[PDB]
RNA sequence: CAGUCAAGCGUUCAUAGCGACAUUGCUUUUUGAUUCUUCGAUGUCGGCUCUUCCUAUCAUACCGAAGCAGAAUUCGGUAAGCGUUGGAUUGUUCACCCACUAAUAGGGAACGUGAGCUGGGUUUAGACCGUCGUGAGACAGGUUAGUUUUACCCUACUGAUGAAUGUUACCGCAAUAGUAAUUGAACUUAGUACGAGAGGAACAGUUCAUUCGGAUAAUUGGUUUUUGCGGCUGUCUGAUCAGGCAUUGCCGCGAAGCUACCAUCCGCUGGAUUAUGGCUGAACGCCUCUAAGUCAGAAUCCAUGCUAGAACGCGGUGAUUUC
RNA sequence: UCUUAAGGUAGCCAAAUGCCUCGUCAUCUAAUUAGUGACGCGCAUGAAUGGAUUAACGAGAUUCCCACUGUCCCUAUCUAC
RNA sequence: UGAACAGCCUCUAGUUGAUAGAAUAAUGUAGAUAAGGGAAGUCGGCAAAAUAGAUCCGUAACUUCGGGAUAAGGAUUGGC
């Protein structure tokens, strides 16, 4: 017979399979549409998720009850040291999809980037790009020819860049290498830009701007094998249920004599790649600056790093991007930040944001103070002090 | 913004921190954390708890401010 | 909310499912209110309709004058006792649940209010705001 | 459940909406008829949980017609994408009420689903009553108590490794499969259009909210074997300090982690169409959205985007072993 | 008025005994096929086949109320095996 | 300790026997805690929670006068 009472589904059928992602770095499956009129610039960036914090900003929205009145929101902070442009690759369109035809690398590679090419760096001759380095040392024979080959073809040009993992508090020591499409114009100008930027660094403030409406791409936090009740949010069986109750009662009817693909079942939860959209940037922080957490109203020399450092991460010595909302993935994970695909006015994506105060209290508990100066002022002197 | 003062322990309360309690007689009590709130729910006298600002002021500890 | 709802309210945590009994905060002579429905609530399997501060509910009186018993009437919740987050960032709650009796248009049956009321409810029902002593 | 004719109803008026006397049909969610399969056993009602499908569409999208001034309402079309509730009584399916809601539409999948649950009913053995029987006993008459077994096998599903493709590593492409967002309210429009008055909208814009989904832990709450700090009982270590035991002795607080519409954030825009309304224009010198041609258009379809990446699909790139 | 050997008296009831039946009225609830109190031409109650009450007692059957609580809204976390 | 051959700890005496090691996924069995609400769940408050000792106060209807009755409902409890 029919279902006694109608109810919506559990979970989303468009997010299958809930298997582990291919790699720890999520891959950008689409880039902003290219307009061959603006200058050549990156369309994405690489960063690391440090932690979340609390922000105080005056909401400005004509019509709302809190118009021109103060509100409190939660944001996440992403460490973004500048990336190194090492190599570009061209893509030529084919009736079978885009195909990469050639790759041109830089003459010199740092230690941290080529460690990606070794599963055992400590016992190795470290002969990476050594004969490719010998492709240089003559003016342009093997390199300028490949660049011209890219120019004659390859309607889409992407740039291979890698993170400076040594600047972060992480002890991974291995850089992350990724591709970013250039959305300038005149692909010859694109490859000229790329070649000029070989062995050169690019700071995040050259890509993203305040109030810009951006997107986050990262692998979510994994949780191992998970029961159906938490994996899909199904109703728990009553208390007096034999043979367990954290299950699904009926997994299918008699016919078809098979288990449907749409029935919630136990399996690995999390560690999936997700693309989260519409997250407004609030502050573009500079690591070469004290008082990172100081606003025009706070005016106290304090960095974005809380007391005792970000939980499980450390400090933010580098430049950072602090975006409203929460982004997928936990702390210490590589995250890829992307420009928005479409122009969104929405009268909230055009909102101008000016911060007031940054919660720099220790996240290791019910933090009371924001600065050791403030702690000393409040508590007074102690036995440890002299 | 304005930084609140804990009704129980006197500790400074920053925005979005702690819980606010309105008693039936319309008096408001702000607690910086769950600890102070729970102690308040047990009718503990702030003057008897050794780490509250009221206790320290009443017992003349670090009171070198006023001469 | 509904007919007398002058304006909109941000979402606040639901703390009063149906079957809950709350104190009567007015002078109409009712002692308590029995919730049987919430105006503007959605529908879902096995999800109990829940009431929050300032929502108009379909309520019934269990204790009071006999003229108020044995009949259903609209009501407006004025005290929650469950913490909810205001958009200024603070979590606040009263010590008990409380409501008042009103007509479908929001005109309060009683004339006075005992104890404080939530600013969210007062801002939304002008008649409740008029008769309220202390508003927070 | 749906048609065909049209004597009448409808102030006139068959067909706005109905429609008698007749007649043609469809379905197998009723109940019948039969006994084809199963009596060396296919676990029978109902409820709970869950998925998908059908459309004879309750609401939402877009339209057509009215005995459509407005509002409300009725009939009909494309439409199954999306949703269709919380309770009182009854074992109930069914039914009747209370209330909210945009709505509380109808059905199938061995009258879906018991090695998924329950056992309230029916339907063993105990027992009571009424009627019947002389009696043993009978009663789709009533009542009460009455054991719910096994999956380690194959397949399916969910996840998880994996040989061979000279080796290894890195960066990619995208065939194919899946797909998602949904609905309401308030303000303004506007007491305006319309209406004698009574009453009384909509288009655009704004703030939110319902249901659903994916994340996340800055804050709040929960969680305590951090056995982290403190306190308390009985006993033991001669006393003190410090400790053992009481299956974590008990109580208060309690970081980290996990976690909650009990917490916060986010949830895209293009084309082609359905119904329908149009253009030119014959057939048919007139006329016609149609025949050739053609314009706009729905929550529809395919795309953008999102998810896996063929473990026998593919590309680029680095290095490629010396007693 | 026919008729039996006598024609259900005292009592009691939609009761564990009533098909119609979810009987009718009142109360109980926002809403009750439940419960209780009444009515009784009672298919088919009824007197040691024992009738009617009945304090106390009951791992007996049923209804409501107060306190209580993860039974539930709506799930989450912790320990041992 | 305590009313107590109750439960808990110890003395004499007797054992240290029950296949072990390594991790801490799902579902389990056993033990628990949960904000707001409080039976709305369910055939049915099933299960669980709540009360609990002692001292003092107070204790209804009904009744076979014996009970009901620890009725109900309150207050106190340590150490010196
Ligand atoms: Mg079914
Ligand atoms: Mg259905
Ligand atoms: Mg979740
Ligand atoms: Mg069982
Ligand atoms: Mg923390
Ligand atoms: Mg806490
Ligand atoms: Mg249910
Ligand atoms: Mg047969
Ligand atoms: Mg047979
Ligand atoms: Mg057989
Ligand atoms: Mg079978
Ligand atoms: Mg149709
Ligand atoms: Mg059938
Ligand atoms: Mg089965
Ligand atoms: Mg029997
Ligand atoms: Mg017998
Ligand atoms: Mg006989
Ligand atoms: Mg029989
Ligand atoms: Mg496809
Ligand atoms: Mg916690
Ligand atoms: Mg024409
Ligand atoms: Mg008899
Ligand atoms: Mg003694
Ligand atoms: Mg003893
Ligand atoms: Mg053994
Ligand atoms: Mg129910």
């Amino acid at each position: 017979s029919h279902r006694k009472y109608e109810a919506p589904r559990h979970g989303h059928l468009g997010f299958l399979p809930r298997k582990r992602a291919a790699s720890i770095r999520a891959r950008v499956k689409a880039f902003p549409k290219d307009d061959r009129s603006k200058p050549v610039a990156l369309t994405s960036f690489l960063g690391y998720k440090a932690g979340m914090t609390t922000i105080v900003r005056d909401l400005d929205r004509p019509g709302s009850k809190f118009h021109k009145r103060e509100v409190v929101e939660a944001v996440t902070v992403v460490d973004t040291p500048p990336v190194v442009v090492v190599g570009v690759v061209g893509y030529v369109e084919t009736p079978r999809g885009l195909r990469s035809l050639t790759t041109v690398w830089a003459e010199h590679l740092s230690d941290e980037v080529k460690r990606r090419f070794y599963k055992n760096w400590y016992k190795s001759k470290k002969k990476a790009f050594t004969k490719y380095s010998a492709k240089y040392a003559q003016d342009g024979a093997g390199i300028e020819r490949e660049l011209a080959r890219i120019k004659k073809y390859a309607s889409v040009v992407r740039v291979l860049v890698h993170t400076q993992i040594r600047k972060t508090p992480l002890a991974q020591k291995k850089a992350h290498l990724a591709e970013i499409q250039l959305n300038g114009g005149s692909i010859s100008e694109k490859v000229d830009w790329a070649r000029e930027h070989f062995e050169k660094t690019v700071a995040v403030d050259s890509v993203f701007e305040q109030n810009e409406m951006i997107d986050a791409i990262a692998v979510t936090k994994g949780h191992g094998f998970e029961g159906v009740t938490h994996r899909w949010g199904t109703k728990k069986l009553p208390r007096k249920t034999h043979r367990g109750l954290r299950k699904v009662a009926c997994i299918g009817a008699w016919h078809p004599a098979h288990v449907m693909w749409s029935v919630a079942r136990a399996g690995q939860r999390g560690y999936h790649s997700r693309t989260s959209i519409n997250h407004k940037i609030y502050r573009v922080g500079k690591g070469d600056d004290e008082a990172n957490g100081a606003t025009s109203f706070d005016r106290t020399k304090k960095t974005i790093t809380p007391m005792g450092g970000f939980v499980h991460y450390g400090e933010i010595k580098n430049d950072f991007i602090m975006v409203k909302g929460c982004i997928p993935g936990n702390r210490k994970r590589i995250v890829t930040l992307r420009k928005s695909l479409y122009t969104n006015t929405s009268r909230k994506a055009l909102e101008e944001v000016s911060l007031k105060w940054i919660d720099t209290a220790s996240k290791f508990g019910k933090g009371r103070f924001q600065t050791p100066a403030e702690k000393h002022a409040f508590m007074g002197t102690l036995k440890k002090d002299l | 913004m304005k930084v609140e003062i804990d009704s129980f322990s006197g500790a400074k309360i920053y925005p979005g921190r702690g819980t606010l309690f309105v008693r039936g007689d319309s008096k408001i009590f702000r607690f910086q954390n769950s600890k102070s709130a729970s102690l308040f729910k047990q009718r503990k006298n702030p003057r008897r708890i050794a780490w509250t600002v009221l206790f320290r002021k009443h017992h003349k500890k670090g009171i070198t401010e006023e001469v | 909310s509904g007919n007398g709802a002058q304006g909109t309210k941000f979402r606040i945590s639901l703390g009063l499912p149906v079957g809950a009994i709350m104190n009567c905060a007015d002078n109409s002579g009712a002692r308590n209110l029995y919730i049987i429905a919430v105006k503007g609530s959605g529908s879902r399997l096995n999800r109990l309709p829940a009431a929050s501060l300032g929502d108009m509910v379909m309520a019934t009186v269990k204790k009071g004058k006999p003229e108020l018993r044995k009949k259903v009437m609209p009501a407006i919740v004025v005290r929650q006792a469950k913490s909810w987050r205001r958009r200024d960032g603070v979590f606040l709650y009263f010590e008990d649940n409380a409501g008042v009796i009103a007509n479908p248009k929001g005109e309060m049956k009683g004339s006075a209010i005992t104890g404080p009321v939530g600013k969210e409810c007062a801002d939304l029902w002008p008649r409740v705001a008029s008769n309220s002593g202390v508003v927070v």
